């Protein structure tokens, strides 16, 4: 675990590479938890293809990650400016119209790219001013 | 031997690996009735003759047998060969091994060692379970009330769902 | 004769409970000395 | 009702002492010279040992030897 | 059922949440759950209808495992303390444990699945005693143990069963089940502040039971399983039209009545608490809970569906009255909100 | 020990005994050689819940021998007759009549 | 004992692992889930004996009596399913999609 | 190191004679050396230690081989065809040797004036004095915690009343 | 707990016995009574919020009166220590191994 | 010379079950005015070595049965249990002591019902399956009866160990405290060895019961161990309520009495296969559920009392 927070640690828009890498992992361990909730309810036919609907949404998966985190990373970098939420919104469009294409929908991509950029752009606001999601209860 | 408890443990989890291959209805009841015999053992090497015996005489034969007995009147339909789950079963036999070998190399450890019967009075008496279980009767009593209007309104949900 | 036979296996037990009353300095003292001369002689061949 | 247990002693003659035999039983105990010893003979086995309380001085009754005419005399049990 | 079996019965089904809540050890606890078990899958099957032997075979085996789990922690904590009870000290995979399965008996979430279904096999009567006093049992547990459970599993059950009641209601068209899906959803309103303030827990509960009962009597006192079936309301009997209307906008949030108020409140307390992330999310996919509601709204009040020729001869007959319990419940639910303050 | 020398023994002559069995003697279709007991059922789960009465009238050997002999008398009265009384709603059922 | 106490924890897992993943029959389930109260039993009587907690020793069978009867609910279930489908498969039990 | 005491130290004269002839004289030794086991029992219980009271430890040990002493000068015969029966059992009842027991009580009836106990005379709570000083702090037990204050006073209306949502209450 | 009708009551059909310190039968008492009392004595009239932080010293003492596991880490570790060193003959089993050494009363 | 013990204590008791072949079948003979075996040996004393020689050597056809697993533990299952119910017997020295005797005799007792249970099922057939189910519907209805009359007595030894019923009865016979419950004990003791009046399984008139399909060794066994815990079942008779002379000295005396109070009984279930028509299944349970199972119950709550009015609580020990 002491992994994926590495991807924080390290001033956004530097060593990409890191941050692509752990991108891709969320999004594909996201692929393998959905694909599997995806096959134990409606069920498959045959276990091949049921291991490739696991394939599929993994890959699937991982791919909207790594776009994410490539293009999150580059923008910050190409535009020099590390802390903005348009970094990752760029990224997240990016995200979700990997998303439309393995879903082959212009359509899904628009959705894809408003609401999924909005939500990591969102997530680097979170972490730039500090927000804290599941907090312990201080009351 | 010192690892009188282990050896037996590791055949508890064998049987408890056989039912959730789930095998044939009744094949498994055996397995059930192995290791009920198996856990009826362990708890007589801590000293729980009363409690031990209970088991042999409660679930072993009396639930157990009962629960073969329905698989006789329905659901021993007995229509995968058990062979093939007994395939499997061997797997996980050293498949288990293999769970315990991690910590096995890791190690408590070296078979069983005063990992039983901590504490015993090596003068007196009056210490036996079955004297703890009739507690029942003098200090808590409640929990022999609550267990009366289970079996007693037992009766009446069986027969409630039965008619 | 069951009335009067097991009141005096209960009497008979008094006497042989009260026996054992009479004996638990004796052996609670060997015990003591006992285990406590075992874990100095371990202590030793532990430090020894 | 007394001459419908006449047929129910004749023809079903179990519950009838079932029925007679579970209440004798509840019946004995409330009724009888020597249901206090139960408690009592089942109250003076000493399965552990009487731990001896420090004297102060203070204590008149508490036998100071086993053999004073003080304390927990059982001339009941005996002969009970 | 011969009279005394059914007083066999529903005593044990209360006895059964009451030992839960009065006693202090946990085992008493658990046989208090087991008991529960026991005395509902009776009622269950009184029709004894094909569906319903499924419905009791599903709820028996859902409530059976997890009543074992429940159990299990029991007997770790008996050897991690000495105590049959959970205390500061407990594994924090011990609570855990119970919070599954208190969560699978409750039916909250990811073990949202049984819950729809045996409330669309089982009556509306058992429906009701199903979805609402099977529900203090556990609670009752659960508040209990607030102070050890952890912050962050209560938290993805309540916002999945939120999604979880509110997706799933959109699409159902059986009132049965839209009902067993709101009370997913109202479920995990309640579970989301237990960690914080447990004592809005209690009310969100109490204002559930205070909508959900009035709101069934009213779908039974014309057995509509159906939304066609309660559209032709207005037919068979036109006054609950009005207050079947406020009781389901009261049921979600719409501000005027009863029903803001446990919103409100939780909303409050996780701000309190600084949940500003968790609390906006809730609250906006629980406005899809009131489009289902509403929807509903529609086809019951707001437009009046068409008829067949008999209702007009069930007209002619006296219509067999709502017990006086439907007006107390319907009108202290619909509009209490002026009194608040009192209630939390 | 010695028990369990005497169950294993008692276990080797029973196999023993087979094993002769099977290879003293050392086709033709000589090997050649249903619907639900409900009733059976029942009298099996009336044993499960009698059974149970057992496991919980076996302390009475060491209970007797309580101070407060009074309330296991009392204790123990209630659980016979509860069970008593559920025998003989099941007598009315005619769950017991075959 | 703390050796043991894992196998008895996983054999329950090991039940556990069984009644959450069914396969035709359901007094296989059922019977799976018997296994668990055989190990909680256990479990629960092997450390009061060794924490020579006689005070407890009413749980290790409370345990049982609640775990009987809870079973004679199941099992009646059971049979009415075998009279109203007559194969016991949890195959069939979908009436309620 | 925890304290240990020292094997020679806990050396004593034993009494070294098998379980029988213990459970023959022992209604015998709870007449005779009372005083010198009890209190070791006041002390074993006030002080819970084994490392503390070995000194009416092997006072006990003690006063035992002085009991039995006598007997083997006194009365030994008839002790010996007492116990020599007794131990033939496989519980050791006094129920069978009740024959060789009053030949023995007679013997020793006369001989140095010891008297058997009744029946229930030694189940009785004696009271021994003694001068160990009370074991206070037993247990060892660390200074506990304070309890949390006590907010005080009487309860006055509420301050500006239910602070709700503009319910001016 | 959530319904207090037992000490409403006065009745305590439920918690005469939920610690290991609770009265045992023929008072017996179990292993660590002496631990959870010195640990529950303390944690009374402090709640648990601060029964958890400076009562801290009977519970790491109850959680090994119990779990007793720091003493196995010693004892398994002096296990080790002899297997070592006896391979090599750097240390002989004790005369207590030996036997004999005058096994008294 | 412990294991001297156990070859002095299963040699004759396979001895003695193998003369009881041969006195079911001349006891049974003179009532119906025939002679049994005479001819083999002088007065039929060597005929069971021929059938035991012989049964053994027929094949032991494994027919067509679902699984051999079963259909060879069972059989071996019983003569397992029954020639061990023999280690704990209380006699002046028991082989073996255990507290809990009384309890390890029931439990292992109840086991055998699994022998019925696998046996029926693994021979696939009609009458196994049929005989099975009602065989053990009858072994177990028995046990409830047994239990408590087992139960109840205790109360009056006052613990489960079988070594002290003789001290309890040091100077009388529990048959007249408890001929109630020594007669409901007889029946218990004849219908859970499915035997007598009571031979609902193995009808053979009516069911030609699950040892059908069994043949040569299979049956053997399955007999020896009916045969092997007939003896049991009168032996603890000659325990539980026929209390035989036990003295410190002469310990041979009670096993000598013990002798002549087994073999009436075990010659007084004889009296009865060759005097009863069987009961049919119905009456069977009816005879426990409605009429020994209700007595049986009060008659435990009244045993618990008498000791506490009559202060009469048997000493533990
Ligand atoms: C109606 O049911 C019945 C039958 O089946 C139809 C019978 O055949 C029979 C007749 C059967 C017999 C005469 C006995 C069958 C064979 C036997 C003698 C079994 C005993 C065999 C033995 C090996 C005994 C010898 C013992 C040892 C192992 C030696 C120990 C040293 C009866 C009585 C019966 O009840
Ligand atoms: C004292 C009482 C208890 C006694 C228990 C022990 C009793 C037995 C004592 C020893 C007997 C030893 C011989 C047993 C029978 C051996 C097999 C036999 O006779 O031949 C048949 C066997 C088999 O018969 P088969 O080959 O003719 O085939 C018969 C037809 N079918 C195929 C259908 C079975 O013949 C042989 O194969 C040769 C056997 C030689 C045995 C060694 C000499
Ligand atoms: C300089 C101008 C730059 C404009 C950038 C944004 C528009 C870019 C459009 C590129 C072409 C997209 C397209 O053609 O697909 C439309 C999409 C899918 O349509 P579909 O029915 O699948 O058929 C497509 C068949 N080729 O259907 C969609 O889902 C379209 C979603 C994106 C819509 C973009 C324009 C929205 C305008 C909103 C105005 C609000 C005021
Ligand atoms: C609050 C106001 C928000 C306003 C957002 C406006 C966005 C408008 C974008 C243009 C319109 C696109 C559109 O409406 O398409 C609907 C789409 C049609 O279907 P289609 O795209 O062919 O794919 C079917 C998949 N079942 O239907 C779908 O594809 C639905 C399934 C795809 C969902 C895409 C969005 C996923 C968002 C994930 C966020 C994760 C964080
Ligand atoms: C992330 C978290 C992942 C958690 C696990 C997810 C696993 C995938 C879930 C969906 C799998 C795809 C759906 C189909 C699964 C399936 O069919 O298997 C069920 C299994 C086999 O039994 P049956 O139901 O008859 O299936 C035969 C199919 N021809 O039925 C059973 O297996 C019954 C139980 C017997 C086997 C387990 C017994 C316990 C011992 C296990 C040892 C390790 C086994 C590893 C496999
Ligand atoms: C905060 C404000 C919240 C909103 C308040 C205003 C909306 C009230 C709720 C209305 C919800 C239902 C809307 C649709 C109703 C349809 C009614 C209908 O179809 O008529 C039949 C119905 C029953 O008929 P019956 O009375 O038996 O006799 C006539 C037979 N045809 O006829 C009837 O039902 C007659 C009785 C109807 C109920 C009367 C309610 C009057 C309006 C209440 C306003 C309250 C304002 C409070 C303001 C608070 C400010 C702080
Ligand atoms: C394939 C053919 C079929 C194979 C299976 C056949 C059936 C096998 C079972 C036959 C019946 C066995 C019944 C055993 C019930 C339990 C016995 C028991 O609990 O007593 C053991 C006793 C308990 O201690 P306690 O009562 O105090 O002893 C008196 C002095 N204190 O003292 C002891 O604890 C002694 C040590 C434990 C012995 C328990 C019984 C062990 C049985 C082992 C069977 C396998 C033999 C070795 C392999
Ligand atoms: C507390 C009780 C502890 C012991 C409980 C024992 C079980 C109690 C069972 C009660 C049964 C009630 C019942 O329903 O009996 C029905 C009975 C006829 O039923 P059945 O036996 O099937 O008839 C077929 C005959 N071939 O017909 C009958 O009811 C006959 C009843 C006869 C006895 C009634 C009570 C008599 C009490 C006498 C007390 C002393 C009087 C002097």
């Amino acid at each position: 675990k002491r992994f994926f927070e590495s991807y924080h640690e390290v001033p956004d828009g530097t060593q990409c590479h890191r941050k692509t890498y752990i991108t891709t992992a969320l999004g594909g361990i996201c692929g393998i938890i959905g694909s599997a909730y995806s096959v134990s309810l409606n069920p498959a036919d045959s276990t091949l293809e049921a291991v490739a609907r696991v394939g599929r949404y993994t890959f699937t998966a991982a791919a909207i990650g790594a776009m994410f985190g490539l293009t999150t990373c580059v923008s910050a970098q190409v535009r020099e400016k590390p802390d903005d939420p348009l970094n990752y919104f760029i990224g997240g469009c990016a995200g979700g119209l990997t998303l439309g294409a393995r879903t082959h929908s212009y359509g899904t991509a628009a959705m894809g790219c408003v609401y999924m950029g909005t939500a990591a752009a969102l997530f680097k606001i979170g972490k730039l001013e500090g927000w804290e999601l599941f907090p312990t209860p201080k009351v | 031997m010192n690892n009188y408890i282990f050896v037996l443990s590791s055949l508890f989890l064998v049987g408890c690996l056989g039912l959730a291959l789930k095998p044939s209805p009744i094949y498994g009841g055996l397995g059930l009735i192995v290791s009920g015999f198996v856990g009826c053992l362990m708890v007589l090497g801590f000293g729980g003759s009363f409690l031990g015996l209970m088991v042999f005489l409660i679930y072993l034969g009396g639930m157990l047998v009962v629960f073969g007995y329905t698989t006789a009147m329905a659901t021993e339909e007995y229509p995968g060969s058990n062979w093939l789950i007994l395939g499997f079963l061997v797997l996980g036999v050293i498949m288990e091994v293999f769970l315990i070998c991690v910590l096995n190399y890791y190690d408590l450890g070296d078979g069983l060692g005063d990992w039983l019967m901590y504490e015993v009075d090596d003068v007196g008496v009056m210490l036996e379970g079955g004297i703890g279980v009739a507690a029942m009767y003098s200090c808590a009593t409640w929990m022999m009330v609550v267990a009366g209007w289970s079996l007693f309104a037992g009766i009446f949900i069986i027969i409630e769902i039965t008619r | 004769r069951m009335m009067r036979w097991n009141q005096e296996r209960r009497r008979l037990l008094i006497e042989d409970l009260e026996a054992r009353i009479a004996l638990m300095p004796l052996f609670q003292a060997e015990k003591d000395r006992r285990t406590l001369q075992i874990l100095r002689e371990n202590l030793e061949e532990e430090a020894i | 009702i007394s001459a419908f247990l006449k047929n129910a002693w004749a023809k079903e003659p179990v519950l009838v002492v079932s029925f007679s035999v579970w209440g004798l039983a509840i019946i004995m105990p409330m009724i009888s010279p020597y249901t206090k010893y139960a408690s009592m003979i089942n109250k003076a086995t000493p399965y552990n040992y009487p731990v001896p309380v420090r004297d102060d001085g203070n204590m008149p009754d508490v036998p100071s030897h086993p053999q004073d005419p003080l304390g927990p005399s059982l001339d009941w049990l005996k002969n009970l | 059922m011969n009279p005394i079996t059914l007083a066999i019965i529903y005593f044990t089904i209360f006895l059964g949440p009451v030992i839960t809540m009065s006693s202090t050890n946990l085992m008493l606890m658990w046989v208090g759950l087991e008991f529960s078990l026991l005395a509902i899958i009776p009622m269950l099957i009184n029709k004894k209808n094909p569906r319903s032997t499924e419905a009791a075979t599903k709820y028996f085996v859902t409530q059976a495992t997890a009543s074992m789990i429940i159990l299990l922690a029991i007997v770790l904590n008996y050897k991690q303390l000495g105590t049959w009870m959970f205390q500061q000290q407990t594994n924090g995979l011990i609570l855990n444990m119970t919070l599954m399965a208190l969560s699978m008996k409750l039916g909250l979430a990811p073990f949202h699945f049984w819950l729809p279904e045996v409330t669309q096999g089982i009556p509306l009567h058992m429906g009701l005693i199903l979805l609402t006093w099977q529900k203090i049992a556990p609670l009752s547990i659960l508040i209990q143990i607030y102070p050890l459970l952890n912050s962050t599993i209560i938290l993805m059950l309540a916002i999945t069963s939120i999604f979880m009641g509110a997706w799933g209601g959109l699409n159902q068209t059986q009132m049965r089940k839209i009902m067993a899906y709101s009370s997913i959803a109202h479920m995990g309103w309640m579970l989301a502040i237990l960690p914080y303030n447990p004592s809005l827990t209690l009310l969100n509960l109490m204002i559930y039971i205070i909508l959900t009962a009035p709101m069934f009597m009213a779908l039974m006192l014309n057995n509509s399983m159906t939304i066609n079936s309660i559209s032709l309301l207005w037919n068979k009997t036109p006054a609950m039209l009005t207050m079947i209307s406020l009781m389901l906008l009261s049921l979600g949030g719409l501000p005027p009545l009863t029903g803001f108020l446990p919103k409100w409140i939780i909303i409050t307390e996780l701000m309190k608490n600084n949940c500003l992330i968790m609390a906006t999310l809730m609250a906006m996919m629980a406005l899809l809970n009131l489009f289902f509601y509403t929807r509903l709204i529609y086809s019951t009040s707001l437009t009046m569906f068409p008829t067949n020729n008999n209702s007009k001869m069930m007209t002619h007959q006296t219509k067999t009255k709502p017990n006086l319990m439907f007006s107390t419940l319907a009108i202290m639910s619909t509009m209490t909100l002026p009194l608040a303050p009192q209630l939390i | 020990m010695n028990l369990y020398t005497v169950i294993f023994i008692n276990i080797l002559l029973s196999l023993t005994l087979i094993l002769v069995a099977f290879w003293l003697p050392q086709y033709s279709e000589k090997a050649n050689p249903l619907p639900f007991s409900m009733k059976f059922f029942l009298v099996a789960i009336t044993f499960l819940l009698f059974d149970l009465e057992i496991a919980l009238l076996l302390p009475l050997p060491w209970a007797i021998q309580t101070i407060k002999t009074s309330t296991m008398m009392i204790m123990a009265f209630i659980l016979v007759t509860i069970l008593s009384l559920g025998l003989a709603y099941e007598w009315t059922q005619k769950g017991l009549e075959w | 004992m703390p050796s043991t106490f894992f196998n008895l924890t996983m054999a329950f897992s090991l039940s556990l692992l069984g009644t959450l993943m069914f396969r035709s029959h359901l007094m296989s389930t059922l019977l799976c889930l018997e296994g668990m109260v055989l190990s909680l039993f256990i479990m629960t009587s092997v450390t009061s004996l060794n924490s020579n907690s006689m005070s407890s020793m009413p749980i290790p069978i409370t345990i049982l009596v609640f775990a009987a009867c809870e079973a004679a609910v199941g099992l009646a279930l059971l049979v009415k399913v075998s009279n109203t489908y007559g194969t016991d498969y949890v195959q069939n039990l979908n009436l309620l999609q | 190191i925890v304290e240990l005491p020292t094997l020679e130290e806990l050396k004593v004269e034993e009494v070294k004679v098998s379980s029988a002839v213990l459970k023959a004289a022992a209604h015998h030794y709870g007449a005779q050396c009372d005083k010198t086991n009890k209190e070791f029992m006041l002390c074993r219980w006030e002080e819970k230690d084994p490392r503390r009271c070995l000194k009416e430890g092997k006072l006990v040990n003690g006063c035992a081989l002085n009991f039995f002493r006598q007997i083997k000068s006194h009365c030994a015969e008839p002790f010996t065809e007492y116990w020599t029966c007794l131990d033939y059992s496989n519980m050791q009842l006094f129920r069978h040797c009740r024959q060789q027991q009053a030949k023995f009580d007679q013997c020793v009836l006369d001989k140095l004036g010891w008297v058997r106990p009744d029946l229930g005379q030694l189940s009785k709570v004696t009271k021994v004095k003694t001068d160990r000083p009370l074991p206070e702090n037993p247990y060892h037990s660390r200074a506990r915690p304070e309890p949390n204050p006590v907010i005080e006073g009487d309860l006055k209306p509420a301050k500006h009343g239910t602070r709700f949502f503009f319910w001016t209450v | 707990p959530f319904l207090d009708i037992q000490k409403k009551l006065g009745i305590s059909l439920d918690r005469h016995f939920m610690f290991l310190s609770a009265e045992q039968p023929y008072k017996n008492a179990a292993r660590c009574h002496a631990f959870e009392k010195e640990w529950i004595e303390c944690a009374h009239g402090i709640g648990g919020t601060r029964a958890k932080k400076e009562c801290k010293i009977e519970f790491d003492d109850f959680e090994e009166c119990l779990l007793r596991y720091k003493t196995m880490r010693r004892m398994h570790d002096i296990k080790k220590q002899r297997e070592k060193l006896m391979k090599e003959g750097k240390y002989t089993p004790p005369p207590h191994h030996s036997g004999r050494e005058e096994p008294r009363p | 010379m412990f294991f001297i013990n156990i070859l002095t204590l299963l040699v004759p008791i396979l001895i003695a079950m193998a003369f009881l072949t041969l006195v079911e079948r001349k006891i049974l003979g003179y009532m119906q005015l025939r002679k049994g075996p005479n001819i083999v040996g002088p007065y039929g004393i060597l005929q069971p070595f021929a059938d035991a020689m012989k049964l053994f050597m027929k094949e032991p056809m494994r027919p067509l049965t679902t699984s051999m697993s079963l259909f060879i533990i069972a059989p071996t299952l019983s003569l397992t249990l029954a020639l061990s119910l023999w280690v704990p017997l209380p006699m002046p020295h028991p082989l073996i002591n255990l507290n809990l005797g009384i309890l390890f005799i029931l439990a292992t007792s109840s086991l055998s019902v699994y022998s019925i249970l696998w046996s029926g099922w693994a021979s696939n057939s009609k009458y196994s399956l049929f005989g099975a189910l009602r065989a053990v519907a009858q072994t177990i209805s028995y046990e409830v009866t047994m239990a408590i009359i087992l139960l109840s007595v205790l109360l009056m030894n006052g613990s489960y160990s079988l070594q002290t019923l003789i001290t309890t009865q040091e100077h009388m016979w529990l048959l007249l405290p408890a001929w109630p419950m020594a007669m409901m004990w007889f029946i218990s003791t004849l219908a859970e060895t499915n035997r007598a009046p009571f031979d609902l399984t193995e009808g053979e008139s009516e069911l030609v019961g699950f040892n059908v399909e069994y043949a040569a060794g299979p049956f053997a066994l399955f007999f020896m161990a009916e045969y092997t815990n007939i003896i049991l079942m009168n032996a603890l008779t000659t325990i539980i309520f026929l209390g035989p002379l036990y003295y410190i000295n002469l310990p041979e005396l009670y096993s000598t009495n013990f002798m002549m109070e087994a073999l009436l009984l075990s010659s007084t279930f004889l009296w009865i296969r060759a005097s009863y028509p069987r009961f049919r299944y119905d009456q069977l349970m009816h005879l426990l559920w409605k009429n020994f199972l209700p007595l049986t119950l009060a008659l435990c709550m009244w045993h618990i009392s008498l000791p506490i009015f009559t202060a009469g609580v048997p000493p533990y020990m």
